[PDB]
């Protein structure tokens, strides 16, 4: 059997935005 | 003085504990002296050996997780983070004059221990001496089979270096996790958490010095015992009965062949411990679960199953929103060659229907079925341990890693039914061989031009003959014959004298006419007791 | 069954015939060695046996001395002392096994060269015992219980079965009962809440908009064991591990900070293979679903933990771009996110989103949605 | 010796009696426990031994339903589970301790109520084995030395016995080697040099000069567990147990630093016992030859570990100014050297010259001028 | 660790001659050492409760 949860995309994905960050640890 | 002291012991002995009837009837008890008999005390020594330094090394071996700093001598490792497993592991075999040899040669003698119980399984398997009355202590031997293994593979896990952490993480707690329904629970049984966790190598210690070799020690017992009073199986042979036991007595033969053996197979262990390198754990390092070294295979006794993993495909179910990984096959695999070896005496006598006491061995040529089967299983063994150096092979012998996954997927069925039909032919090809010289006598590879021109091989028969010259036919009597005039005595003897000079001709006639009339001796008193009964 | 004057009149062969047929055994051929005496051939083989004997003498006092005076102790690498250090430990196997080799030598030989030559004959007198055996033990046993009244009295019966079931219940549940552990309690803490070990890692966030870098190994064991990466120090072509570091976690100078840095070293879903594709090879890359911004540009984040049984699955061939497990052979399609192609592995490998912050260091853009690392019952 | 049909005629009884006197066992008393059938005192009886094997199966439910569902973990001090807590060991306890004792009870009371008593006689057979199995058993071992011809070859018996004491002797030497160390060997390092262990502490100075500072445990495990201390930081009739302490070992934040405070707390030889006597007493104090000049005013310094075993010695009592060790009850007077008075203790407590440096901290003026702790035959 | 430290340390460095060679075979060393708990266990769990089991 395959995967359920595992397929190729056509769609072709964006550039990541910068990563900021949110405080309080 | 040294006659009265042991005649006044022997009285002292035998007035508070009367033992003179128990040790004079063990005394008098009679083993055949057939070299394969020699197989399961090989396993017996190397358990023993393993027992003694097992016990030294219990003396400076800490199994800790806890992570330390190294402050020891080998030069490549200092300062690197480490257990105190693996820091007292270099300990041994770098700080404690001997510890390298004392550990070197425990290892040596877990992999003798393990090859020993494989070659005495198959003598026992091949001759048929399973079979009843000795089912259960065929049972008793698969069990300590299946001990053997699993002791020696937590005892080579217990130093925590990345090689055999490496085994830990994929085998004990990949398998484990992925068995459906109560897998992950039997790992957080087992592990008190996830891997590796804290308690791992302390409990693997536990089972390793104790319990597990105490189980083991206590079959061993009851193998033992079982064997002295059932009284050990014998080929048939000249004087051999269903109901008697040729050979010799344990005092003083048996007893002086069984010490002799014992300090050869201790001085093989010694050589080895000693002369070649086992498991270096300082090249390897400690364990980390980022790093991983190309040539992962385990022990050798452990590799069929590895070889198993590597070879079944990645064939997973997913049914309703679970998985079903492929580890579960190699786990279920492991299951069923178990539950085959420990039954293999009562699923013989269901198919054959035999089932009649038997002392007298088979030789395994004239168990044509049960000799192929036994050959398709060896085959299929060493399949799967070759198939778990696969990556060693492809690099080595030049072949490529993805050939040989899949020479030992096919060959995994293939070789295994080729290895039956040859291995019957073969046997039933013996039996034939055997036939030949019941006929005819031994070919002795002379050969003669007749008057005529005709060109015929001298034979020398083994019973009476005709009048016309030609031997009477003898039957099969489930002993081997003889095949060479060598063997025979056709050769007869160089002369006495050492090496380089003879001795005295009168010496030499005298002590070739006592061999004679003694070899005449033994022969007949051998056949009139054959005779007699 | 002779007298006590009887028995004082026969010789010790007689006796010994004696014993033997008293305990079943025959002995059918007995002969000694050398029947003819004064021979050369004899006093020559009592030296052979004598010279192995010897050499066991002389190799045991050999181990003795080694032991005692060999340079013992490690010697480093190039150092005058490495050569004769690394003879110690084959010296010592040498010399013990020798010794104990030859004396068993040395017996076997005497065996075979002095002490008699014989056949003996044992009756097994196995089977079934006599009738007698079999039914005083079996009336006994019989009698036992039936004497007992204990098949007559049910009530007892039934009570003595109940409590020792029961008792025998309690027990084996409370000794194996500290060992169960349930694997789904909640007990590593997240940006939602308390969850099961086996759903997080390193990776997983403990607040929201936590930060948390693609750290690499420096190798060097504490004084900054990890540090912050940056896209260009990894050439096309090249693959990093990588660990989750947190500005938190500190540079292990400090007790607490050790003990961090060791907790992300030692998390088994923690290595991150980060690579970085040729250009050349981007319009061959085919994205997974749900992970089509995972990458930032050329670099690529998959879990280094192997899909199959966990092992690092960590050979990075960068021409055919193919992620091969040295465990059992697994091999995973880079640029087909990290696809099984080959192997016992039916999963792919979980790839780790990644981008940059404001100073340019590579961190984590959420975490992995799928679980890592090897598969069980409770999975997907 | 009866035959095959003959046991078949046999009652259960007749074979009985056979199996015991074939064994050298004769029953000469045995009778049910009931001779009178349907008596009411048997009934009771055989209830009263059902009772306790239902006691020991309801006791042994409990344990399983105690193990399963009682709240058995630790609740802190003064929490409102901890009153229950306290109880989950009892419990178990209770549970399980009951159950088996009531099924042994109720066995006991079968075997004295129900199983017919007896009495039976076996006879003893001991002292000296019959002549034939002496004489026999004799005969075989003889004939074996005898054949085996070993007696007569002297250069073999003589090979054998030394190659087994050779390799016996270095097998044993081998065997124990790696445990046995040099205790003198010298290994720690000092102003003068390598020296061994026993003759060295934490108060030992490494280089002329060393400023070793009397040091207070704060009882934080991690930050700054030492401190300095200054002579008003304690009254009169106070005691200090103080370490030694460098200003190059730090307060413990780093790792380096958190090892060397342990190695101070775990030293044997390093705890010292800081006590200040007060001034009406000073004119009762008498100087030790050579630590004349070892205190700073009324602050004497001694060693905490005792002359006797080595417990620490640390129960001061100020008025008597004796130094009492809990372990075997030495006493040692304090205001004379610390010399003993008392118990199994010889030899008076080291002093540790003291002194301040220029700060006003208390620091050690040398080291103790003879070796601390337990005695050993090679000291003085 | 007092009992250790008294009677299995004290006294055996106080025996004559060869009272610190047996202190320092048994520890390793000086107390406490770091191997004489796993030594002490290897001891108590296996081989000296075989020797009983033997005896018995
Ligand atoms: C229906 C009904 C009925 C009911 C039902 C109910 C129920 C069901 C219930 C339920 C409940 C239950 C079940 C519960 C359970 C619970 C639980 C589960 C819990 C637990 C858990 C767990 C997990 C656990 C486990 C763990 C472990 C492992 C552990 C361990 C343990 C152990 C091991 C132990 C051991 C023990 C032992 C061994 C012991 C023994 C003891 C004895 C022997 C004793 C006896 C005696 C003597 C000797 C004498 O002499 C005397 C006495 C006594 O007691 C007394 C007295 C006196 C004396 C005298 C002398 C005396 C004494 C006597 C007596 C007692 C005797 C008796 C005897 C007898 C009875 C005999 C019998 C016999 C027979 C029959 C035999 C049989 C056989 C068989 C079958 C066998 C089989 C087997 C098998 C199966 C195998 C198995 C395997 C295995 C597993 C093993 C393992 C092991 C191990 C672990 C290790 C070990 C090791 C070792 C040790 C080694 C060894 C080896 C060799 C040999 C080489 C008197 O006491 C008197 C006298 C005088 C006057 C008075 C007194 C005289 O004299
Ligand atoms: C002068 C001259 C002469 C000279 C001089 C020289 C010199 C001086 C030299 C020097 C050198 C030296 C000395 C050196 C030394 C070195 C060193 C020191 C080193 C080391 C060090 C150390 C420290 C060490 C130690 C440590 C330890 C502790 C260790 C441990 C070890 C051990 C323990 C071990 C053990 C071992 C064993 C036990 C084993 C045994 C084995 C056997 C038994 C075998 C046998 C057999 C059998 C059974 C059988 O069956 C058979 C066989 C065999 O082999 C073989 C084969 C077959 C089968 C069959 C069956 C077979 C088999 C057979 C046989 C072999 C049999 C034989 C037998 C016999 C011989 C019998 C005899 C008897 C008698 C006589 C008896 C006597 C008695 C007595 C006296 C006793 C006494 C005792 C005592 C003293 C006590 C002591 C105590 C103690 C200490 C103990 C301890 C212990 C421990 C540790 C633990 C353990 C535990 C346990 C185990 C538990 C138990 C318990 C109970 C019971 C409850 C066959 O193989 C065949 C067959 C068929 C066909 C083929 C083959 C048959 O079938
Ligand atoms: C008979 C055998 C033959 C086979 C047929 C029979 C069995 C078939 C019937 C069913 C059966 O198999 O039962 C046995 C099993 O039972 C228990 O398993 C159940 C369940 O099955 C598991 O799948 C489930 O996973 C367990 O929940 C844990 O995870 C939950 C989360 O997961 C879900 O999400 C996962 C991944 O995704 C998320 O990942 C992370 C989760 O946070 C986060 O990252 C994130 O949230 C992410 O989500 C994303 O989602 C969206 C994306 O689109 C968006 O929203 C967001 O983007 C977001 O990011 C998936 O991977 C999973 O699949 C799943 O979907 C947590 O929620 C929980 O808190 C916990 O951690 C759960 O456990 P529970 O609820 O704790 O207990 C209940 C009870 C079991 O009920 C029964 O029926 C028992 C009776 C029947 C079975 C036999 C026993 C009885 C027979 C007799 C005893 C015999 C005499 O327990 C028990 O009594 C078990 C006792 C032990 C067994 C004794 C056997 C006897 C012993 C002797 C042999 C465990 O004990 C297992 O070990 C055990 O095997
Ligand atoms: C550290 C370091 C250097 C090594 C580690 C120690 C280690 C691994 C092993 C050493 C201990 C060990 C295994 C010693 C072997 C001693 C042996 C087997 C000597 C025999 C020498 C010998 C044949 C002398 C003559 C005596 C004869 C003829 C045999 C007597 C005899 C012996 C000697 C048996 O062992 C024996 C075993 C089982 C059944 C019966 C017998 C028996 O009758
Ligand atoms: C020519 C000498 C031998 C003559 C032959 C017969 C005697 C040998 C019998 C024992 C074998 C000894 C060989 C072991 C090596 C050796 O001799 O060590 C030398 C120490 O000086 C010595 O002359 C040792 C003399 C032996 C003294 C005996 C001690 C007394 C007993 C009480 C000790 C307890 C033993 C148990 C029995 C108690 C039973 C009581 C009922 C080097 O000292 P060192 O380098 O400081 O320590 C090193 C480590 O660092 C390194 O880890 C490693 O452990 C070694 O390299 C170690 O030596
Ligand atoms: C720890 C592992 C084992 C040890 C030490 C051991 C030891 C021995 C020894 C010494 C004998 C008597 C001498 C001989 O025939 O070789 C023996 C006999 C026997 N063993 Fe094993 N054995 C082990 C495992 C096994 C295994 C794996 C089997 C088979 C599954 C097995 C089945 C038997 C049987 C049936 C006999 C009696 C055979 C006969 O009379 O001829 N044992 N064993
Ligand atoms: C069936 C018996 C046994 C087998 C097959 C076996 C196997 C092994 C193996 C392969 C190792 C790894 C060795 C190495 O370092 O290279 C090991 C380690 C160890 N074994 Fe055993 N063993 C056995 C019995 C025992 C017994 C009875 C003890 C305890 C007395 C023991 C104590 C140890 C200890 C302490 C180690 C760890 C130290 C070390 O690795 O060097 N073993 N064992
Ligand atoms: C094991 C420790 C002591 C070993 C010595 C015992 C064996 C020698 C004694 C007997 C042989 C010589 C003749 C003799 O003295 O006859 C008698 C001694 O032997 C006996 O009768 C009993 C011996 C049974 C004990 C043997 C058990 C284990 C020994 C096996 C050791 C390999 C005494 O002769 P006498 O009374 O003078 O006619
Ligand atoms: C025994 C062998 C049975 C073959 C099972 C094939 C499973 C393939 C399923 C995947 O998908
Ligand atoms: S662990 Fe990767 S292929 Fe098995
Ligand atoms: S240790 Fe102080 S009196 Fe014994």
């Amino acid at each position: 059997c395959s995967p359920p949860g595992e397929t190729a995309s056509s769609e072709p994905g964006t550039t990541p935005a910068i990563w900021t960050g949110s405080p309080s640890p | 003085d040294f006659a009265k002291l042991a005649a006044a012991q022997g009285d002292a002995i035998d007035s508070r504990y009367h033992p003179s009837a128990a040790v004079r009837r063990q005394l008098n008890k009679v083993f055949p002296t057939h070299w394969s008999f020699l197989l399961g005390e090989i396993a017996l020594y190397s358990f023993i050996i393993l027992l003694l330094t097992g016990v030294w090394l219990t003396l400076f071996f800490d199994p800790s997780m806890a992570h330390v700093t190294y402050d020891g001598v080998y030069q490549p490792l200092r300062g690197v983070q480490m257990s105190r497993a693996y820091e007292t592991a270099l300990d041994i075999s770098f700080e404690v004059r001997g510890g390298l040899f004392v550990r070197q040669v425990h290892h040596w003698a877990a992999l003798m221990f393990a090859a020993s119980i494989m070659v005495h399984l198959a003598r026992i398997f091949f001759t048929g001496a399973f079979r009843r009355p000795r089912e259960a202590n065929w049972v008793i031997g698969s069990l300590l089979l299946i001990l053997a293994m699993f002791e020696g593979f937590f005892g080579y896990s217990l130093p925590d270096d990345l090689l055999s952490g490496t085994g830990i993480r994929a085998a004990l707690s990949g398998i484990t996790m992925g068995i459906p329904v109560i897998g992950t629970w039997m790992h957080w049984a087992l592990f008190g958490g996830d891997f590796p966790g804290e308690i791992l190598i302390p409990r693997l210690y536990a089972l390793h010095i104790l319990l597990i070799p105490g189980i083991i020690l206590a079959l061993i017992g009851a193998h033992l015992a079982l064997v002295w009073f059932q009284k050990h199986t014998q080929f048939p042979g000249p004087g051999r009965t269903e109901t008697n036991v040729v050979g010799v007595r344990v005092m003083p033969v048996f007893a002086v062949k069984s010490g002799a053996f014992f300090a050869m197979i201790t001085g093989v262990l010694g050589l080895m411990g000693g002369l070649l390198t086992i498991n270096p754990i300082w090249n390897l390092g400690p364990y980390k679960p980022s790093q991983v070294s190309a040539g992962s295979q385990p022990d050798f006794y452990m590799m069929w199953t590895d070889g198993l993993i590597r070879l079944w495909p990645a064939w997973e179910f997913y049914p309703f929103g679970h998985t079903i990984p492929q580890g579960v096959w190699v786990a279920v695999g492991m299951g069923l060659v178990f539950a085959l070896l420990i039954a293999y005496p009562f699923i013989e006598k269901k198919v054959t229907g035999d089932d009649a006491h038997h002392n007298l061995l088979q030789r395994p040529r004239d168990v044509p079925v049960r000799t192929a089967i036994g050959s398709m299983a060896i085959a299929l063994y060493l399949l799967l341990t070759f198939a778990c150096m696969n990556d060693i092979i492809a690099l080595k012998f030049h072949i490529s890693l993805n050939a040989t996954t899949w020479i030992g997927r096919i060959g995994m069925v293939v070789l295994p039914a080729i290895v039956y039909f040859v291995a019957y032919r073969w046997a039933i090809s013996l039996q034939r061989s055997d036939r030949e010289v019941l006929e005819h006598g031994v070919e002795t590879g002379i050969i003669k031009r007749l008057p005529h021109g005709a060109y015929v091989e001298l034979h020398q028969p083994l019973g009476p003959v005709d009048e016309h010259g030609h031997p009477i036919p003898l039957e099969y009597a489930g002993a081997p014959l003889p095949k060479r005039m060598n063997k025979l005595g056709s050769g007869g003897a160089p002369g006495t004298g050492s090496f380089l000079f003879p001795d005295p001709a009168v010496e030499h006639e005298a002590l070739t006419e006592a061999a004679h009339a003694s070899e005449h001796k033994s022969l007949t008193a051998l056949k009139e007791h054959q005779d007699r009964i | 069954q002779p007298t006590d004057a009887e028995l004082a009149e026969m010789s010790r062969e007689e006796l010994v015939k004696l014993g033997g047929k008293i305990d079943g055994v025959e002995t059918i051929f007995k002969e000694p060695r050398w029947p003819v005496p004064g021979t050369k051939a004899e006093k020559r083989t009592e030296r052979l046996v004598a010279y192995w004997l010897m050499l066991g003498g002389l190799s045991g006092l050999a181990l003795l001395l080694v032991f005692l005076f060999w340079p013992w102790e490690y010697q480093p690498f190039g150092s005058e002392g490495e050569f004769l250090y690394s003879l110690a430990t084959p010296l010592y196997g040498l010399t013990f096994g020798l010794s104990i080799l030859s004396i068993g030598i040395g017996a076997v030989l005497f065996q075979k060269k002095f002490i008699p030559e014989e056949i003996s004959v044992q009756d097994r007198h196995d089977g079934r015992s006599p009738e007698v055996h079999r039914k005083t033990v079996a009336a006994n046993l019989t009698d036992a219980l039936e004497g007992s009244t204990l098949k007559r009295r049910k009530v007892i019966g039934l009570s003595l079965g109940i409590g020792l079931g029961a008792f025998g219940a309690g027990t084996l549940v409370a000794f194996i009962g500290g060992l169960i552990k349930n694997p789904w309690k909640p007990v590593v803490p997240t940006a939602e809440g308390k969850k099961a070990v086996l759903w997080t890692s390193g990776w997983t966030p403990r607040f929201k908009g936590e930060t948390i870098y693609l750290a690499r190994a420096t190798g060097r064991p504490g004084e900054s064991p990890f540090v912050k990466m940056r896209p260009e120090d990894i050439d096309a072509g090249g693959m990093e591990t990588v660990f989750p570091w947190r500005e938190s976690d500190g540079d292990g100078t400090t007790v607490e900070s050790e003990h961090k840095l060791t907790e992300i070293a030692m998390g088994v879903r923690n290595p991150v293979m980060l690579i970085r594709i040729k250009p050349a090879d981007m319009h061959r890359v085919i994205k997974r679903k749900g992970q089509e911004s995972f990458n930032f540009g050329e670099l690529f984040a998959y879990t280094k933990v192997c899909s199959h049984l966990g092992c690092p699955s960590s050979l990075y061939e960068q021409q055919t771009y193919r992620i091969l497990c040295p465990c059992h052979q697994s091999q995973f399609d880079a640029l087909e996110f990290a696809k099984p192609i080959f192997g016992p592995a039916a999963r792919a490998l979980a790839q780790l989103p990644i981008t940059i912050d404001e100073d340019g260091y590579l961190v984590a853009n959420g975490d992995f949605v799928e679980p890592v690392g090897p598969a069980f019952w409770e999975r997907k």
